[PDB]
RNA sequence: AACGCGACGAUACUACCCGCACGUUGUAGACGUAUAAGAAUAGGCUCCGGCCUCGUAUCCUAGCAGGCGAUUCCUCCGCCGGCCUCGAAGUGGCCGUCGGUAAUUCGCGUAUUGCAAUUUAGACACGCGCGGGAUCAAAUCCUUUGCAGACGACUUAGAUGUG
RNA sequence: CAUCGGUUCUGGCGGGGGGAUAAAGGCCCAGGGAAUGUGGCUCCUCCGGGAGUGUUAUAGCCCUGGGUGUAAUACCCUCGC
């Protein structure tokens, strides 16, 4: 395009009040709906949710999932 | 997140008539002072074990000083943090010598790269890496190299702001 | 002088090699150790 | 990620004299003499070895580091247009009307002027100046065929390229008119 | 002869009054003191007298010069610069004019 | 920080903001200033950058008369910088015009500010500003690409600017030489205690 | 094959690298912790050069021509002070034009009036036998 | 460009004299008659200086020439002076140039000849104040139409709250300096000849 | 239509003035030029040949 | 550009220029109001030995606001004149005369402004004065013109003539 | 200008207490271990340096325990000048 040579009618970063107005009205109009949605929401969640767990890059994930071994033995012995 | 110092916070619950001795639950918190630290303690537990703050008491608050600070250390640090997708884990490095340190360039650096804050970060493994084979990102890789060695090109002179006109022109060499 | 033929017709490149700029910061004997302990602890 | 340090290597042939001061590389050979500035890329230059140019980037991020192998094959091309040259061979074909080219040497200017009459019938005289240093040869061993041949590589393909980009068919159909002149090979003068 | 000059003073300018970014109150004035860039610089001179020194149309007791008389009250900012209260606010019209702070009420 | 007659600055190297800005803030302050050389100012980013935001300040004109009352378009380096500068002073006030009378602003060096000290501004400059690999242009080419018509004449009077520049420190270099060889001459002929007095005293 | 490279050689950051701190002291490095940080130590009995163990910033450093030979990396304090005597970091650094322009610093701040005073008459009467000097100088070629 | 010197010959006609008059009849007619004695006094050596000042220092040079009023039929007796300027050569033969054409006249042709196209400059004729119909060429308004029908019916019929620059209005017309290209000459005819 | 500023045009143009116009012009100049050349040949500081001095500001006033 | 600039011609007076004689004359603000390399910044400077973070530098800097007289020194400063030189908005270099001058040392004076009160001190511009040197001009109204024109404005002419 | 009173801004100095009776650290004593392996040895070389071996030698480091030691210092609190 000939942006450089002949550039064209600048947009505005300047706002209004009105406009600053209408877009929190509307947003904070949002969030209640929102609210609403969530709490007549039919979607079914899990009641534990699904741990992402130990990372593979972390060094020392070997000696505790040893660790882990070990408390699991520890308790099922002690119960 | 400000200047750290690393707290044991050890608490329980209160002593009632059928539960004379309760159990203890020692924490490691990365906190700005005792406040925070007991603070972020009980809503750890509150997450962890429905204890609350109401129904338990603080046993104990101490400082963990570092125990070499004027060693050079790799850290490995296991953390996750919340976003808009939801809770992600990851593991990273950072070499400094104290574990408050690393923890508050950890926190500077998830600022950064990710706009992660306080409340949305959770740590819950730092360790020291014993070996320079334990040592996995590059940035960390390249540090520990054998006889490392750099120049330091292009430093700009260090001059006083107030000083607003020199006669010479500025060198970057030295 | 050069046996294989080029794609594009510049002979006179030479036989480059592969962008790596975090080469030699680890060893082959070191990174198959680590392929061991990944996989048993995997 | 910054890298801390990044090397390339680039060997130089014996009968060949390299001087860099500033960036500015200065390749001399038996063909005569080439040179290049390279003051826009941040560079270390350095002599790791009798015959080897080391070049460093300190610091520099991957597109840092990644320019050093663009750095080197610019001075490897400077390195073989002194010692061997750069040579381009071009084909004009015709259908019916011949093309007829004709080269010549400017006096006061020293550069090669190529005019090209009767492209399919023009009564337009095409007329192409090429770059100092490039030499162009009508061929006597091939037919409708011209050699260009100099030092440097950038001015030899270019005026290639102007050669050919000056002959262009408009408005018709290029399946069918398939007049033009067009690079055919492209080597070493030795 | 003697080639040297006759300074005991230091030399100042008078950039603005004590100001906000819209409200200025003339009754305290802000004086950028030569070779002060530091609150530790500034604290030498606080208490120091300083003279806005200008001339006049009328010759009044022998005189066209008149001088308002003040004093370097507080370090201002970060920078070196000092807030003076004179014994009259000085003219709006010397933002960028010259004063000078003597060596006295000398404590060395 | 010192009180000057007139401070000189050469304006080669420096980035055009922020020279506008220290610049401004000496004018209000109280202190002359000329600048020299508006034509190697820079302005960091892409050539391309700079063209567009002059061709945008171009394209607003008053519509209803171009003579009076409109943005006129100064196509100079020098009244580049000048726009600069007035842009951060209040120059509908008295005082604003006051400073603004403080200020000269040249392309080139004109005499006698060729025989002057140019001053350097290193909160300005660009080889301490800008990042390394970072773009920067020449107000002087985006002045030419724009209308100005004076690069050439500009050129050639710095180059006899630089040629008799250049005599002169050739005699600067041989005055220096016959100082050095007069003061280790005269180191002799020096009274020994003077000379430990003032080494101890730290000349 | 004949190669002439004119470059840039500055000093490198490295283990028994002697830093100036800004305010005076010097540290040999012992630990490179990244590129912008440092651990450093200065065991000098003078205590003007002294420098106690510790990260040091190289954006407040600045790198001296003086490197102690063959510091081991990660040695402790009495192993980099044997290693400071042994190779006379102290001497070198007196010998060095940046302690040279310090000390004339020093001695220039520390003058009193009747000091400048005297300063100004014997530099008056050293300048009459320097321009004695030059205009003989002069006036032969 | 800036003029830097300017050299005057020794003698001036009374017809160019009358260009820095306003009332020349009741003159003293005083005008260059130091400037004649400085052609005298030191052997014209200011003359001379200021000649070397333009061969030295100046880049552009040209000659100031004058019509011979008298000979046209025009009761005007004040002459025209105008720069003409010199090109080619160099700057020294420029000068030279000058000086050697001082006091001397320059016919026609031997600075324009037939079959060439030349620019003729001059001030157009003079019409006053005119109205839009015959200034720019405005359609008129139909017949009896209200307040006049030699006029534009809408001079703004849109945003800005202005007249703009743009819209024709009643004013002067004619007498406008014009610079008009490619003229041919088709016969330099000589007063001399008597069948020209 | 190919307008005035068209770069074929330019093109077309100046090699008609290169190689047409030039040299008519060229003949024209030189006749002229000798034909007013007919016409026209029809101490330093003392004399004129050192150039010495002549018998708002720069800079602010001091 | 009617509040941008240059060159040139003639300039009557109270006009112009030179000297000193000062301002109840003014000025966004004197007080050592001292200081010319160019260029690069992933490189430069040089006396060619070396040197470069750094103007925290260099020059200047003492005497009644700085006297008088010596001892002593040939160093520094200023006005004029000659020869060169300097055009981006024009000024420096050398030489010569004259005048001043602690680099060293000493003698006589400083008081009383009374315990501080701008240290009235500089530059430019303007003005009033003398004593001299230099120079004797234009414009407008008016009459006229029609290449112009609502009116102003504009092109012309009006002093002896090609009126 | 001096000596005071009220309010307040700011600079420095001398003490006391706490914590892992700071954590470190220096100098010693006794164990243990490793490499980004010092010296030595072997093999390559562009003779510049690499590769391998093994635990202090012609450098050093890390971990634990103990002494000096109620050490110093930081940080926090506090009594004054």
């Amino acid at each position: 395009a000939g942006t450089i040579n002949k550039p064209k009618k600048p947009t505005s970063k300047r706002k209004t009040t009105r406009l600053r107005a209408k877009i929190s009205k509307r947003a904070a109009e949002k969030k209640r709906k929102e609210r609403k949605l969530a709490r007549k929401n039919p979607e079914w969640r899990s009641k534990l949710k699904k741990d992402p767990g130990i990372p593979n890059l972390f060094p020392y994930k070997e000696r505790l999932l040893q660790q882990i071994e070990e408390e699991r033995i520890r308790r099922k012995e002690e119960l | 997140m400000g200047r750290l110092q690393e707290y044991q916070v050890i608490g329980r619950h209160l002593p009632t008539e059928a539960n004379p001795n309760p159990a203890l639950y020692r924490m490691r918190i990365f906190a700005p002072n005792e406040v925070v630290a007991k603070s972020r303690f009980w809503y750890f537990l509150r997450g962890l074990k429905k204890v609350k703050k109401a129904t338990g008491e603080i046993v104990s608050v101490n400082v963990i000083s570092e125990k070499h600070p004027l060693k050079v250390k790799n850290f490995g640090i296991w953390l996750r943090y919340d976003s808009r997708s939801g809770t992600h884990n990851m593991y990273k490095e950072y070499r400094e010598t104290s574990r408050v340190a690393a923890v508050e360039a950890m926190y500077a650096d998830m600022a950064a790269r990710h706009r992660a804050r306080f409340r949305s970060i959770h740590i819950l493994k730092v360790v020291e890496l014993e070996k320079t084979e334990d040592v996995k990102r590059p940035y960390i890789k390249q540090l520990v190299a054998k006889n490392l060695s750099f120049p330091l090109p292009h430093r700009v002179p260090k001059i006083s702001t107030k000083k607003i006109f020199s006669a010479k022109r500025p060198s970057t060499f030295s | 002088k050069n046996l294989g033929m080029r794609k594009n017709g510049q002979v006179w490149l030479p036989a480059k090699k592969a962008f790596r700029p975090t080469k030699g910061l680890t060893s082959w004997e070191l990174r198959v150790k680590k392929r061991q302990e990944q996989a048993a602890m995997k | 990620m910054r890298y801390i340090h990044s090397e390339e290597t680039i060997p130089v042939p014996e009968n060949v004299k390299v001087s860099i001061k500033s960036r500015l590389v200065t390749v001399e050979g038996p063909r005569g003499k080439l040179q290049k500035d390279l003051s826009h890329i941040a560079v270390n230059f350095s002599v790791v070895k009798k015959g080897v140019i080391g070049l460093e980037i300190h610091h520099g991020s991957r597109k840092d580091v990644a320019a050093l192998r663009t750095v080197r094959t610019i001075i490897n091309n400077m390195i073989i247009g002194v010692t061997k040259g750069f040579k381009y061979k071009m084909r004009y074909v015709y259908a019916h009307f011949p093309i007829n080219v004709n080269v010549e040497k400017n006096a006061e200017t020293g550069c090669y002027e190529v005019e090209i009459r009767n492209f399919i019938g023009e009564k337009i005289v095409r007329k192409v100046v090429m770059a100092p240093g490039v030499e162009v040869e009508i061929s006597k061993a091939q037919k409708d065929e011209l050699i260009l041949s100099g030092n440097s590589l950038e001015a030899v393909s270019q005026s290639a390229a102007d050669i050919q980009q000056i002959c262009k068919v408009r408005n018709k159909d290029i399946r069918k008119f398939l007049d033009g002149i067009y690079v055919s090979e492209k080597g070493n003068i030795v | 002869p003697s080639e040297a000059g006759h300074r005991l003073y230091v030399k100042g300018r008078h950039l603005s009054y004590q100001r906000g970014r819209r409200n200025t109150h003339p009754k305290t004035s802000l004086i950028k003191i030569e070779g002060v860039d530091d609150t530790a610089a500034a604290n030498f001179y606080l208490g120091k007298r300083v003279a806005y020194v200008y001339r006049a149309q009328k010759e009044v007791r022998g005189t066209k010069i008149r001088v308002i008389w003040g004093k370097i009250t507080r370090p201002h900012g970060n920078s070196g610069v000092v807030r003076a209260k004179f014994t009259h606010p000085l003219p709006a019209r010397s933002f960028g004019a010259s004063v000078r702070i003597m060596l006295y009420p000398s404590s060395i | 920080s010192s009180f000057e007659s007139v401070v000189v600055i050469d304006g080669k190297g420096h980035l055009l903001g922020r020279l506008a800005s220290i610049v401004a803030k000496q004018l209000l302050s109280g202190q002359k200033i000329v600048v020299v050389r508006c034509e190697a100012l820079n302005i960091s980013g892409e050539f391309f950058r700079a063209k567009l935001k002059y061709h945008a300040y171009l394209r607003k004109m008053t519509r209803y008369n171009p003579t009076r009352g409109g943005p006129f378009h100064f196509r100079a380096p020098s009244r580049i910088f000048y726009k600069a500068v007035r842009g951060m002073i209040p120059h509908k006030t008295a005082r604003g015009a006051a400073a603004l009378e403080r200020l000269k602003v040249f392309e080139g060096v004109p005499p006698p500010y060729d025989k002057k000290k140019k001053m350097v501004v290193p909160q300005a400059l660009r080889v301490l500003r800008l990042q390394p690999g970072r773009k920067y242009c020449t107000v002087g080419r985006l002045s030419h690409e724009v209308g100005w018509k004076y690069q050439d004449v500009v050129a050639r009077l710095e180059e006899r600017r630089k040629a008799k520049g250049a005599a002169y420190y050739e005699r600067k270099k041989l005055a220096a030489r016959q100082l050095s060889e007069a003061k280790k001459a005269a180191a002799a002929k020096v009274d020994p205690k003077v000379s430990e007095a003032l080494a101890a005293y730290g000349y | 094959a004949e190669i002439n490279v004119e470059a840039t050689s500055w000093r490198r950051v490295e283990v028994g690298r002697v830093l100036k701190l800004e305010n005076g002291s010097l540290a040999a490095i012992v630990e490179i912790i990244d590129h912008k940080r440092v651990l450093a130590d200065g065991p000098s009995s003078d205590p003007k050069l002294a420098t106690p163990r510790g990260i040091v910033p190289l954006s407040r450093a600045l790198l001296t021509p003086i490197v102690i030979p063959k510091l081991p990396r990660g040695a402790r304090t009495g192993a980099v002070k044997k290693a400071w005597e042994a190779y006379g970091v102290d001497a070198k650094w007196k010998e060095t034009n940046w302690a040279k322009k310090q000390l004339q610093q020093e001695r220039r701040q520390s003058l009193t009036d009747f000091d400048r005073f005297k300063v100004m008459r014997l530099k008056k009467q050293r300048r009459f036998e320097e321009r004695k000097a030059l205009a003989k100088i002069k006036a032969a070629a | 460009l800036r003029s830097l010197t300017t050299v005057w010959a020794e003698h001036l006609s009374d017809e160019v004299k009358r260009r820095f008059y306003k009332n020349w009849y009741k003159s003293k007619k005083k005008a260059f008659t130091k400037y004649a004695k400085k052609y005298a006094e030191n052997n014209g050596a200011s003359i001379t200086r200021e000649l070397e000042r333009i061969k030295k220092y100046c880049t552009v040079v040209r000659v100031l020439a004058h019509t011979q009023i008298r000979k046209t039929p025009l009761k005007q007796k004040k002459a025209h002076l105008m720069e003409i300027q010199i090109n080619g050569g160099s700057v020294a033969d420029k000068v030279e140039f000058g000086r050697s054409l001082f006091e001397k006249p320059v016919t026609i042709d031997t600075i324009f000849e037939k079959d060439e196209m030349i620019d003729v400059i001059a001030v157009t004729k003079g019409h006053g104040f005119v109205g839009v119909t015959a200034r720019w060429g405005t359609k008129k308004l139909p017949r009896k139409t209200h307040k006049g029908l030699r006029k534009v019916a809408c001079i703004g019929a849109w945003h800005p709250s202005h007249v703009q620059w743009t819209v024709a209005r009643a004013g002067q017309m004619g007498y406008h300096h014009r610079t008009s290209v490619n003229h041919k000459i088709y016969r330099i005819g000589k007063g001399d000849d008597e069948a020209n | 239509a190919k307008s005035a500023r068209a770069s074929r045009i330019k093109e077309n143009h100046q090699r008609f003035k290169k190689n047409i116009a030039g040299p008519v012009e060229a003949a024209r100049l030189e006749r002229l030029s000798a034909k007013l050349m007919a016409i026209a040949q029809a101490s330093g500081v003392k004399s004129g040949k050192s150039i010495g001095r002549k018998d708002s500001s720069i800079v602010f006033p001091m």
